[PDB]
């Protein structure tokens, strides 16, 4: 969810810090889609560290 | 004051520089005037602008 | 209401920071001179 | 101040040093002051 | 719903003020040096001189 | 409205903590707090929606 807004250009966050920082001149477009019905497992799927 | 043209020529002179140290005391719309209290206080993303 | 003039009173320093042989404006609350 | 007057504010500069800053976080509208009796 | 349920909003509000600094962080103090130049940081003036 | 009176200011357990939706600043940033040296400080609550 939000953490797919969380990464953008000079954007601050715990995805950025530690996780996926995008640079300050990122000349690149991110494509972001609801994957419910891909890797959703019921339960909650364990393959997100 | 018969030498007013050569005083006139240091005062403005002095005159001048005085108004160039005194516009670094300015903020041009910034949060501060001084460049190290935004760089110590904010990410480059936003110390930039 | 008795009255008076208050003729160089009421001076304070807005700012904390000290400086030495400068004559600055400051825009600040202050009493009016004779006031 | 180290006064010696006749009567009445006299004339002369005088500072004033911040002497605390109170931190009061209130609105103030009206004031009076104290005397000894 | 999350834009409709209890968020706990706590301001903190500061200022830059060459009054006196009252909260500060935990840094370590160094020894004072003199005669020499470094960079000089006692509450928030951070510079070199 | 809350202040604090002198102490040392740890901001450091307040971004890098999953115990917080939002921790938008301005004038200032997350991982600078630590290094500042504030004259005050003032701790102002509130719930919104
Ligand atoms: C201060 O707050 C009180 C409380 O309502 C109000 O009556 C008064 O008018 C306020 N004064 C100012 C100057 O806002």
């Amino acid at each position: 969810g939000d953490e797919v807004r969380q990464i953008a250009p000079g954007q601050t966050g715990k995805i950025a810090d530690y996780n996926y920082k995008l640079p300050d001149d990122f000349t690149g477009c991110v494509i972001a889609w609801n994957s419910n019905n891909l890797d959703s497992k019921v339960g909650g799927n364990y393959n997100y560290l | 004051s018969a030498l007013g043209k050569l005083q006139d020529v240091v005062n403005q002179n002095a005159q001048a520089l005085n108004t160039l140290v005194k516009q670094l005391s300015s903020n041009f719309g910034a949060i501060s005037s001084v460049l190290n209290d935004i760089l110590s206080r904010l990410d480059p993303p936003e110390a930039e602008v | 209401p008795a009255y008076t003039n208050s003729f160089t009173r009421g001076v304070y320093y807005p700012d904390k920071v000290f400086r030495s042989s400068v004559l600055h404006s400051t825009q600040d609350l202050f009493l009016p001179f004779f006031s | 101040t180290p006064i010696n007057l006749v009567r009445d504010l006299p004339q002369g500069f005088s500072a004033l040093e911040p002497l605390v800053d109170l931190p009061i976080g209130i609105n103030i509208t009206r004031f009076q002051t104290l005397l000894a009796l | 719903g999350v834009g409709y349920q209890p968020y706990r909003v706590v301001v903190l509000s500061f200022e830059l003020l060459h009054a006196p600094a009252t909260v500060c962080g935990p840094k370590k103090s160094t020894n004072l040096v003199k005669n020499k130049c470094v960079n000089f940081n006692f509450n928030g003036l951070t510079g070199t001189g | 409205r809350k202040r604090i009176s002198n102490c040392v200011a740890d901001y450091s357990v307040l971004y890098n903590s999953a115990s917080f939706s939002t921790f938008k600043c301005y004038g200032v940033s997350p991982t600078k707090l630590n290094d500042l040296c504030f004259t005050n400080v003032y701790a102002d609550s509130f719930v919104i929606r």
